């Protein structure tokens, strides 16, 4: 009835009393019981047809299966297994187990009375062949539910007849008539064992070999997973090749959730860990495919691929070549998680299995080997869960490069990246970009371990730091990367470990190192490590403002004796006076950008620098750029120091003049030919411009009203300009890396005029030529164009449009210039105008009054031009409307008429009567309204 | 078997 | 018509299933690798239209002076 069906789905029941009440049904009446039962499998299909008596006694299966389709009664198209929600995902659950306890129930006596098994699989191995979907998924689900509970059975059978057998060969062995029963046994446990084979074999040759191949892919899931728990859990018995077959064609299947469970399925018989022959000889025809798979287009897939093959490790054959190690290997670097952690751990158990001393050697060489990489910030990512007692033994790792075959220079290298990684994900307890899933909270368990682990590197490399420096100090990426370290001490433990002498030694080191080295990134960590270590509230400020003050003193009193020569009017310099005015400056560039460097007044210094560069042209680039650079943390530094209202006042206004012809001159550099001294100039002006915009004043700060800067029309051509001709260039369609990164720093100096656009330091219409790029630069530009095109519609929508359709107006402009005024409407060119004007128009409440406004202008633009030669004859710009006609599917219904009696001011009448092709782009609009 | 495995016998 | 829904097509060919077996070339893709390079690295968290737009373009090492710039957002 609806009552067997209902009982199931809110049972909140022990589903053995459902069984149970229904077996006593069965014995009191089989076919009412059967009916009922019957009546469960339709209802669970969503059927709300009945089966009555009269149906049951005379109606083959067929027929039945067609008088439930024909009065399904259905409201939808929906049947329970593929509702949503826990409360029916309890229901497959209840269904599922129904059907198995119902069997086990079963299995010493009812289940070989010829009459309920048989009746069941009839009925279910004819609707796992009916068309109604409902009917089949339902059907399958329970037959592959009955097939594994009567495996059960037979499993059980087995082990009495084995058990059955042992005591019969006792009696023998050592009272006859007690032979003769235990024969009898044995002879009705076949009896029982045949008839459950038969039912097996009825279940599936009548529903999987014919189902596992469904073109619903649940429905191919659903069998998959079930032969695996047959073969798991009578491996004697289905664990072969006439099974395991199934699972091999089908891990090639379309669908990643049915390839998914064929590698549970597989996985299960692997974690047996039984080593069994027969998966030995399947694994080797299929060893290719799942090691491919580990590449799957559905990464939950390729986890399992990889899992699944280190669980194959335990295989007594070598069953994996070189070759497909070495393609597991390679995800360790993989961008998903979950790939490269499952690759660690198959890297981990094949390759490891101080006493770490040639652990570490192994995991130096492997990053040396795997050429894909050049940090190992993923590589400790991948193995930081199951390697993390190798990963963290920094005294291992810090004699490896002390205490004496031995490290080569790279291999030196590259333990440094490693130790400092590891070091990085100690004390930001975090995975590194791109690894990390929106940095969840931390164990009470894991900050602690962030905790111990933090006092053991800052106990130990405050002593050993000073020597690994003293060993690479000329190396400089050996000394970029161990310059970083500081940034992760904790400041406290200097103090109370009386390790003053070493932070002394240190100290001398750096100052060795920026003295020596010139790398742009050697200076830039010691500039960065100097300001961590100036943190004014711990314990050894005094200590590192006092080296600092020492340092600075140095340079800048060298750098007015290099100036005082440099700049004499007849001591023409060449490359070597050069460098050493360069070495310097780079020097204090570096050091003035994290701290305020102020009381030098190194502001006339570089002015001096710039403006010979203008009169000569004659200065190394690398020397502007850095002058550049040190005259931007000049003038901010000042800007930061000014904030206080206690403070002087003429400063403030002398200011106005050391960023005025500070403008100036990048303004004449932006035009100089060389292009990293544009792209420098150009920065800088970006950041300046919106340092000094109007927002400076909002948070009360009312004071700097004076400072406020705005570009001239000159300025803001030019900067315009830039991005014309370093931005928007040819398109292809020094490989990868290079173009990425090439890619981003362009990205960056769009982002720098567009800050300007959506925050109104300039017209918003110089905003049309970056919009005119949208679709001809998407994947390279499209995101940064579109944020402009977001921010600018909240800020001001009628000008926005305004500049949407004036981007329009010039590619349309550009195509004349091109093609010629008689193009084709039909080009791919002007095929394309439209489309670009048909995206434009989804970015549309106050939506009318710049709708409307567009359509004004773009009709002017039309009409703006007359024809050389007849006023029958068109105007020159007339095409324009079908352009846009793309925006009218967006128009009000009130005011499309409005629009018309604007376009009759424009419009004769001889021209409304015109029909003829030129013409075409009138009526198209026409039937726009 | 390897013959059990070729598709191309089919089941 | 009836929302019932009824599939004409129940099995999958053999010939489609042998198919399957000599090319899963869809299926299966390239490594996507994660930054290779440091600078890469960097450009990944620094990059994006939201830090773009509100971080400035010659980088500022000291908070004192990147609020600076902070400051005259919104």
């Amino acid at each position: 009835n609806m009552m067997l069906f209902e009982v199931v789905k809110m049972g909140k029941s022990a589903m053995q009393s459902v069984v149970d009440d229904w077996i006593e049904s069965y014995k009191h009446d089989r076919d009412i019981a059967l009916l009922d039962l019957i009546n469960f499998f339709i209802q669970c299909s969503g059927c709300k047809g009945v089966v009555t008596a009269e149906m049951f006694r005379h109606m083959q299966n067929s027929e039945i299966i067609r008088k439930m389709t024909e009065e399904f009664d259905e409201d939808s198209g929906d049947y329970p297994l593929t509702m949503a929600g826990p409360q029916w995902k309890k229901f497959k659950s209840s269904f599922c187990e129904f059907i198995g306890v119902l069997v086990r129930q079963c299995q010493y006596s009812i289940i070989y009375d010829e009459y309920m098994m048989d009746t069941v699989i009839s009925l279910l191995t004819g609707l796992s062949d009916s068309q109604v979907r409902a009917f089949r998924h339902t059907s399958t689900l329970a037959a592959m539910k009955l097939m594994t509970a009567l495996v059960n059975v037979a499993l059980n059978l087995s082990i009495n007849m084995d058990n059955t057998q042992r005591q019969y060969e006792a009696e023998r062995n050592k009272a006859n008539e007690r032979l003769e029963l235990l024969l009898q046994k044995r002879k009705e446990l076949q009896e029982n064992q045949d008839e459950i084979e038969n039912m097996m074999n009825a279940i599936f040759k009548g529903v999987f070999v014919h189902r596992y191949r469904d073109a619903i892919a649940e429905i191919r899931a659903i069998c998959i997973e079930e032969i695996g728990i047959w073969m798991k859990m009578y491996s004697d018995a289905f664990l072969n090749d006439s099974y395991l077959k199934y699972v091999g064609w089908t891990m090639h299947d379309k669908q990643g959730e049915v390839r998914l469970k064929c590698l549970t399925a597989l996985q299960g018989l692997y974690y047996n860990k039984e080593l069994n022959s027969k998966l030995e000889l399947f694994t080797s025809r299929f060893k290719d495919r799942i090691v491919s798979m580990t590449l799957d287009k559905e990464y939950d897939v390729a986890v399992q691929a990889i899992k699944l093959l280190t669980l194959v490790l335990q295989s007594s054959e070598e069953v994996l070549t070189a070759e497909d190690c070495e393609n597991v290997y390679h995800l360790v670097y993989s961008a998903h998680r979950p790939v490269a952690v499952a690759a660690g751990e198959f890297l981990y158990k094949k390759l490891f299995s101080g006493p770490n001393a040639n652990l570490v050697k192994t995991l130096v060489f492997f990053f040396l080997e795997s050429e894909l990489h050049e940090h190992a910030a993923y590589l400790v990512d991948s193995m930081w869960d199951c390697a993390t007692e190798l990963l963290k033994d920094w005294e291992c790792m810090n004699s490896l490069l002390l205490e004496e075959e031995a490290l080569t220079d790279r291999q030196e290298s590259a333990l440094i990246e490693i130790m400092l990684c590891t070091i990085r994900q100690a004390a930001e307890c975090h995975p590194p970009v791109g690894r990390g899933t929106g940095r969840k909270v931390l164990t009470a368990k894991e900050k602690k371990t962030q905790l111990d682990d933090r006092t053991k590197i800052t106990e130990l490399f405050a002593v050993a730091l000073p020597q690994l420096l003293a060993k690479y100090s000329v190396d400089a990426e050996k000394v970029t990367n161990l310059l970083q370290l500081p940034q992760y001490f904790d400041l406290e433990i200097y103090t109370t470990g009386r390790l003053e002498k070493h932070l002394d030694a240190l100290l001398r080191q750096i100052r060795n190192i920026v003295e020596k080295h010139t790398d742009t990134d050697v200076l830039e960590a010691c500039s960065k490590t100097y300001h961590a270590l100036c943190n004014e509230e711990f314990t050894i400020f005094n200590r590192v403002d006092i080296s600092r003050s020492q340092l600075i003193d140095e340079l800048a009193d060298k750098f007015n004796r290099l100036l005082e020569d440099f700049l004499q009017e007849g001591e023409e310099p060449d490359e070597d006076d050069a460098y050493q005015v360069l070495s310097t400056l780079k020097r204090i560039t570096a050091f003035h950008n994290a701290h305020d460097l102020s009381k030098w007044d190194l502001f006339a210094c570089n002015y001096k620098l710039l403006k010979t560069g203008i009169e000569n042209g004659d200065m190394p680039e690398q020397i502007v750029i850095h002058a550049l650079q040190c005259t931007h943390y000049v003038i901010l530094w000042q800007l930061a120091k000014i904030t206080e209202s206690s403070s002087t006042k003429e400063d403030l206004l002398r200011l106005k003049k050391q960023m005025r012809v500070f403008c100036q001159i990048c303004q004449h550099y932006l035009t100089n030919v060389n292009t990293t001294v544009k792209e420098q100039a150009f920065t800088i002006l970006c950041d300046i411009l919106m340092i000094f915009s109007h927002q400076i004043m909002s948070g009360g700060r009312d004071m700097l009203e004076p400072l406020v800067y705005t570009p001239d029309s000159s300025l803001q051509s030019e900067l315009l300009s830039f991005i014309l001709d370093h931005v928007f260039i040819e398109q292809d369609d020094e490989d990868e890396a290079s173009k990425i990164e090439a890619l981003h720093k362009r990205r960056n100096l769009l982002a720098a005029f567009c800050k300007l656009i959506v925050y109104t330091v300039v017209e918003m219409n110089t905003a049309a030529d970056i919009f005119k790029q949208y679709m001809k630069y998407y994947n390279d530009y499209g995101d940064i164009i579109k944020e402009t095109m977001s921010k600018t519609r909240q800020i001001d929508k009628i000008q926005c449009a305004k500049t949407l359709i004036l981007s329009l107006q010039q590619l349309f402009n550009e195509m004349i210039q091109e093609n010629g005024y008689n193009f084709d409407r039909s080009s791919s060119t002007f095929s394309g105008i439209k489309e670009l004007a048909r995206r434009f128009a989804l970015t549309f409440l106050k939506t009318r009054e710049a709708i409307a406004m567009l359509h004004k202008d773009g009709i002017e633009f039309a009409f703006k031009e007359p024809n050389p030669q007849g006023e029958s004859h068109p105007p020159l710009n007339l095409a324009f409307l079908d352009i846009l006609s793309e925006f009218s599917s967006k128009l009000l219904r009130q005011d499309k008429r409005t629009v018309y009696v604007y376009l009759e001011k424009f419009m004769t009448f001889q021209m409304s009567l015109r029909r003829e092709d030129v013409w075409l782009p009138l009526m198209s609009y026409r039937n726009s309204l | 078997s390897n013959d059990a495995y070729n598709f191309n016998l089919e089941e | 018509k009836r929302k019932l829904i009824v599939d004409s097509v129940k099995e999958l060919d053999s010939k489609t299933i042998r198919a399957q077996l000599s090319d899963y070339s869809d299926i299966v893709t390239t490594l996507d690798l994660a930054p290779p390079t440091k600078k890469l690295m960097m450009w990944k968290e620094t990059g994006g239209v939201e830090k773009l737009f509100s971080l400035p373009a010659q980088p500022l090492w000291n908070n004192r002076l990147l609020k600076l710039f902070t400051r005259c957002l919104t």
